[PDB]
């Protein structure tokens, strides 16, 4: 029975590891890659222009062991910007494989 | 013996919900 405090500690560790990776990983081959980023939910690598990018369900989720095959998706546009949801600047994301 | 019909289920559900609402807070922004 997974508690809030356990989940916060795992999230902090996921964030810490993500931030190290963002800092440490070498720069993309061109500025047309979408920028790696931690969006509070998942750690995203650089994205090739015109491509979908996927990462595994974030491991700190309370139900992570119930979604061991799932992935979350972004789309990197040809201009090096993550695709945005309309009438906002929030990124488009498909998290449906990582729901409870 | 009915699952979800006991006070222990309600208390476990409430604690699980604290963590799930934290997740939903992270997803939003």
């Amino acid at each position: 029975t997974v508690s809030l405090w356990e989940t916060v500690q795992k999230w902090r560790e996921y964030r810490r590891q993500c931030q190290r990776s963002l800092t440490e990983d070498p720069p993309p081959a061109t500025d047309l890659f979408c920028n790696r980023t931690f969006d509070e939910y998942a750690c995203w690598p650089d994205g090739e222009p015109g491509s979908f990018v996927n990462v595994s369900c974030p491991w700190y989720l309370p139900w992570a062991s119930s979604v061991p095959q799932g992935h979350v998706y972004r789309f990197c546009t040809a201009e090096g910007l993550w695709l945005q949801k309309d009438n906002s600047s929030l990124p488009w994301r498909d998290l449906s494989e990582c729901e409870e | 013996h009915x699952e979800g019909x006991f006070t222990s289920d309600v208390s476990s559900y409430l604690e699980g919900q604290a963590a799930k609402e934290f997740i939903a807070w992270l997803v939003k922004g």
